[PDB]
């Protein structure tokens, strides 16, 4: 899955740079980590 | 040290050290002689 911009725009390597900082940072996987388990109606899915 | 002495401290002490590294060298590792390495878990973060 890919943020996508159009062809020969000014947002093309601004945004490049802000996703790689996002997972050298960890946010993604710290947001992935709360989209799905802690909304999870299911409680602790992964622990049984 | 490196990745070989990694290697050579899960041969070693018999299932009391685990190694974490990349899940590209987890595979190669465990199709290799003399075959004493498995891949448990799924990947945690995601890199390319």
């Amino acid at each position: 899955y890919g943020i996508a911009t159009p062809k020969g725009s000014s947002l093309g390597t601004p945004v490049n740079l802000a996703v790689l900082k996002l997972s050298e940072q960890g946010v993604l996987d710290k947001l992935k980590n709360k989209w799905w388990y802690d909304k999870g109606e299911c409680g602790a899915k992964d622990s049984g | 040290r490196t990745t070989a002495e990694g290697v050579a401290r899960v041969r070693k002490s018999k299932g009391k050290y685990a190694y974490l590294l990349e899940s590209t060298m987890n595979e190669y590792i465990e199709q290799r002689k003399p075959c004493d390495t498995m891949k448990v878990g799924g990947n945690l973060d995601s890199k390319g």
